[PDB]
């Protein structure tokens, strides 16, 4: 019962890596979290620091803290799985059966007590991490929700997009706590939300034609777009970098590393399936590390 | 009791699932056959030389598991009406692959969503798919009453919910499912899996499924109210729909997560057992007709056609009807003879049409309790019925009864009748030729005789059954116009169907007829007034009679006999359906025809658009003389 679909990759502060995976194909369709202190070491199951079985497959992943990790399951689970005081074992803390399909997107807010996530039942719901419930639930889109991404430093501040073809910037602290926002017209669908880490107010979100967009929340035009990608826009990460980087993933295979006004500056083939996740190294900020369904783990450096 | 079956999106391992739902007491499990989330690429490479296998093995389960207890689901990431192209001809081929797969498993049905309003792509591959081999196989549309966008939350600031009516707009999701099944040209493999929500919408909204091939009917979890004790519950109105999809005789699909956590899984299942053996039980007509739900036979022709012995049988497990009889016989006996001529005055009582001899012992029935006197003549050309007749005269009703093996039309009578009694009726009246029978015999009934029946009325009713109008259309036979089979009357127990308007009157027989210039042909315009959206498929046809006086008999829906299953109703098709919008009048025209040899209805649409005249000149229909 092994999971060679690599999902999730995420650099903890003291440059571990987190690894969620599925098994997408054959007799068990279930899924996997493990924990790498040698990054170099992965994937490879016999020189890792933790791993653990879930019930179902993980469809996206996030850090709670240092020893918290938050996993969006095939079950219409949000589980909660909790590190060992000695970090060799990864215990089940809550497996919560809130969603009625599969949770595709989950995101932890600025404040880590909180999260929000995203199924395909089309509701988002905002999380008590403590209290192990469900504080709102809203059925604002009108088709599966396929990214939400919390405000880096505000709360009650969080974007959203479907295949609805809206993207909703929220306040939770309005009586009508949704927004529609974007480009002036007919968008393809949007695939990928991420906050710019200095400015408050811009993000970009991919489109499922390929195309990356930077938008201005205030003034609701799109500043910059650029074809980037042969096909859908998977994830979009900024790097730690105090001018950062923007690395975008693609169905097309590739990885693309862009700067401020989007022109492209690195471009990786390495990765003969979809590209399904990156994290900045922490410690060297021009490491970036991919994973994707050809089980590949890929170590980039970035100019 | 209730086939239900569970909804799944994540299968760890088939045998511990299937295990599962089982032991809950599901009859079937609806489940994916390649991972939900494991999107494949054709065209591009390297993603397209991914390393197999693309799924799990049919080697996992029995064939006799396939083969009843599994229906597959199109993954969701399928978009063959995608405005990207790319994503067109991926979803295209990704289709193609999971409906092949489903039929090489042998799955009874596969489900597919309509969740938008353009699915032409959609319908396109299906179609294409349902034409590669001849296949048994069910194709279940999953469609909502109420469209998501339209049952959102009003929480978005810059764009608010329509507080305003909307009436064909809140109908959306029919038209989304009229246009897929007219895409694919009525394929009795394509039928609905109507998904119900929180909050039904209009009744107008849900009246539009009547008609349609629901073949089943999804409940979420998240609908169940729930009550003092925990257990999950529904809504009145939610408990309405339920028992008019009970008679549908639908398969109920459980749809969600458990969230009647301290409650199980058999609970939800357990309250629809509740439901279905709590309504109210079949009383003595639904108990009867419960086999021939739509079921189309030919009409009758006892004139033309010698009736069999177990056709008089039935005719004759009727007590109601030959009650109505005895007591039009009892009622007419007084009127005629007064009591101090009871002894004196023996009344000629002739039954035309007699079969085995019902209406016969009614008469007698009838006599004695009336205290009157009667001399019986049982009149019947069927040679057949005719010996059961002369085995009863000759064991039992003795020289009382003369049986007579004769055509009323050629029968020399010795003497004059006081009193004819027939039987002679179809489901639209006259469509038998009592009209014809009864002119021909007219010349022995005594110049102050009395007909039972003494008057007799057709009505019609406008219906909508895209269930029935298929039934029609697969109704064609070699050797004969292609079309025929739309240009002829059906006998049905009308089920899955709407009615669109009020019955109203068509043709009305007096007998007897005393008018010197006699025509038994007729011409007649009716016009419906229809306030719902719908599309038409026929009429309905049904039939009044007065026996004598206030004693009657009918099969029209408002003022049926209680407890009477001699007739069922007769359905009229169109050829090509039509579209009626709230509002508009339906108006049709009826004409009975006829030469020396052979009567027939000829019938038009005239409005809102006209139809062809349907079985001109009798071509595809005629009721032999
Ligand atoms: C007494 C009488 C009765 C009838 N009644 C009917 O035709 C009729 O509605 N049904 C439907 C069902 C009750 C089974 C018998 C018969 C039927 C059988 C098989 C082919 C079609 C029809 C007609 N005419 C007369 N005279
Ligand atoms: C009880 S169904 C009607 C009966 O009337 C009989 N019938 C119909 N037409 C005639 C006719 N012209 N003469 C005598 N019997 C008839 C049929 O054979 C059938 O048994």
């Amino acid at each position: 019962c092994m999971e060679r679909q690599l999902e999730a990759a995420r650099y903890r502060s003291d440059g571990a890596l987190l690894l969620g995976a599925s098994s997408l194909s054959g007799r068990c369709w279930a899924g996997s979290l493990w924990l790498f202190k040698d990054p170099c070491a992965a994937p490879n199951e016999g020189f890792c620091s933790a791993g653990v079985q879930t019930e179902a497959g993980v469809a996206d992943l996030t850090w709670v803290g240092e020893r918290g990790i938050l996993v969006a399951s095939d079950s219409g689970a949000v589980e909660l799985w909790e590190l060992d005081e000695n970090e060799t074992l990864i215990v089940s803390k809550f497996c919560k059966y809130e969603h009625d399909d599969i949770v595709s997107t989950v995101s932890v807010l600025s404040s880590g007590t909180q999260a929000v996530s995203g199924s395909k039942d089309i509701c988002i719901k905002v999380w008590d991490l403590a209290q192990q419930v469900v504080l709102s639930s809203y059925r604002a889109h009108a088709a599966q929700v396929t990214c939400v991404a919390a405000s880096p430093h505000k709360d009650s501040v969080f974007l959203s997009c479907s295949e609805d073809n809206r993207i909703l910037l929220w306040d939770t602290r309005c009586p009508k706590p949704a927004s529609q926002i974007g480009c002036s017209a007919p968008g393809y669908l949007p695939t990928s939300l991420a906050w710019h880490p200095q400015q408050s107010e811009v993000f970009v979100f991919g489109d499922e034609n390929g195309t990356v967009s930077l938008v201005d929340t205030k003034s609701t035009s799109c500043v910059l777009s650029s074809a980037v990608h042969s096909q859908c826009v998977t994830g979009l990460v900024f790097s730690p970098h105090s001018v950062p980087f923007l690395a975008s993933l693609s169905e097309d295979c590739s990885l693309a590393v862009l700067d401020s006004s989007l022109s492209e500056l690195f471009r990786s083939q390495a990765h003969r399936d979809f590209v399904r996740d990156a994290t900045w190294s922490p410690l060297n900020h021009s490491l970036l590390t991919t994973v994707g369904w050809d089980h590949q783990v890929v170590h980039h450096v970035v100019p | 009791r209730v086939s239900s079956g569970r909804d799944l999106n994540c299968v760890p391992e088939i045998a511990d699932t299937l295990g599962a739902v089982a032991k809950q007491g599901f009859d079937f499990l609806c489940m994916p056959v390649f991972h939900p989330r494991f999107k494949r690429e054709f065209i591009q490479e390297p993603a397209k030389n991914r390393p197999g296998p693309q799924t799990r093995s049919d080697l996992l389960l029995s064939g006799r598991d396939w083969n009843t207890l599994i229906v597959g689901k199109l993954s969701p990431w399928i978009r063959p009406d995608s405005k990207v192209e790319k994503i067109r001809r991926n979803s295209e081929a990704a289709m193609l692959q999971e409906l092949n797969f489903g039929a090489y498993l042998g799955l009874p049905a596969f489900l597919l969503p309509l969740n938008q309003e353009d699915n032409t792509n959609l319908a396109r591959v299906l179609t294409n798919h349902i034409h590669t081999g001849h296949h048994s196989s069910m194709f279940w549309m999953r469609v909502p009453l109420v469209a998501p966008e339209d049952l959102r939350d009003d929480i978005i600031e810059n764009a608010p919910t329509t507080h305003t009516e909307e009436y064909s707009g809140e109908e959306k999701t029919w038209m989304w499912w009229h246009n897929f099944r007219t895409l694919c040209d009525y394929s009795k493999r394509i039928a609905v899996a109507l998904e119900i929500g929180a909050d039904l919408p209009s009744n107008h909204v849900i009246d539009r499924w009547l008609g349609e091939p629901i073949k089943a009917a999804i409940l979420p979890t998240s609908i169940f109210l729930t009550n003092k004790k925990g257990f999950p519950v529904l809504s009145k109105m939610h408990q309405r729909l339920i028992f008019r999809l009970l008679k549908l005789e639908v398969q109920f699909i459980i749809t969600g997560t458990n969230h009647h956590s301290e409650k199980e899984f058999c609970s939800y299942l357990q309250y629809l057992e509740y439901l279905s053996q709590n309504r109210p039980p079949p009383n003595a007509y639904e108990l009867f007709a419960k086999g021939y739900e739509d079921y189309l036979q030919s009409p009758l022709q006892p004139l033309m056609d010698n009736l069999e012995s177990q056709t008089y049988e039935v005719f004759e497990k009727d007590p109601i009807k030959y009650s109505q009889y005895q007591q039009a016989i009892y009622k007419c006996l007084l009127d005629r003879v007064p009591e101090e001529e009871k002894d004196t005055n023996v009344q000629v009582l002739m039954v035309l049409g007699a079969g085995r001899g019902p209406l016969v012992n009614a008469s007698l029935r009838a006599a004695k309790q009336a205290d009157r006197r009667i001399k019986l003549y049982a009149v019947e050309k069927n040679p057949n019925a005719v010996v059961t007749l002369e085995n009863w005269q000759f064991e039992e009703w003795g020289s009382q009864v003369t049986v007579v093996s004769s055509d009323m039309r050629e029968w020399v009578a010795p003497e004059k009748a006081d009193i004819i009694v027939s039987e002679l009726l179809g489901s639209f009246a006259d469509n038998e030729l009592s009209p014809e029978c009864l002119d021909g015999a007219q010349h022995f009934l005594k110049d102050d005789g009395v007909s039972i029946p003494g008057e007799y009325t057709s009505f019609l009713a406008p219906i909508s059954s895209s269930k029935l109008y298929n039934e029609v259309r697969a109704c064609r036979e070699k050797d004969r116009d292609p079309e025929a089979q739309f240009e002829m009357p059906y006998v049905v127990r009308l089920h899955n169907f709407h009615q669109l308007s009020a019955p109203q009157p068509c043709f009305t027989f007096s007998h007897p007829n005393r008018d010197p210039m006699i025509d038994n042909n007729r011409y007649c315009t009716l016009e419906f007034p229809v306030e719902v959206n719908t599309v038409l498929h026929g009429f309905a046809g049904y039939f009044e009679t007065v026996l004598y006086q206030d004693i009657t008999l009918s099969i029209r829906p408002e003022t049926h006999s209680p407890g009477m299953f001699s007739w069922f109703p007769i359905l009229f098709p169109i050829k090509q359906p039509i579209t009626v919008r709230e509002g508009q009048t339906i108006c049709v025209r009826f004409w009975r025809c006829s030469n020396s040899k052979k009567v027939w209805y000829e019938w038009a649409v005239t409005a809102p658009v006209c139809s062809a005249i349907h079985n001109p000149t009798g071509r595809s229909y005629t009721i032999g003389l």
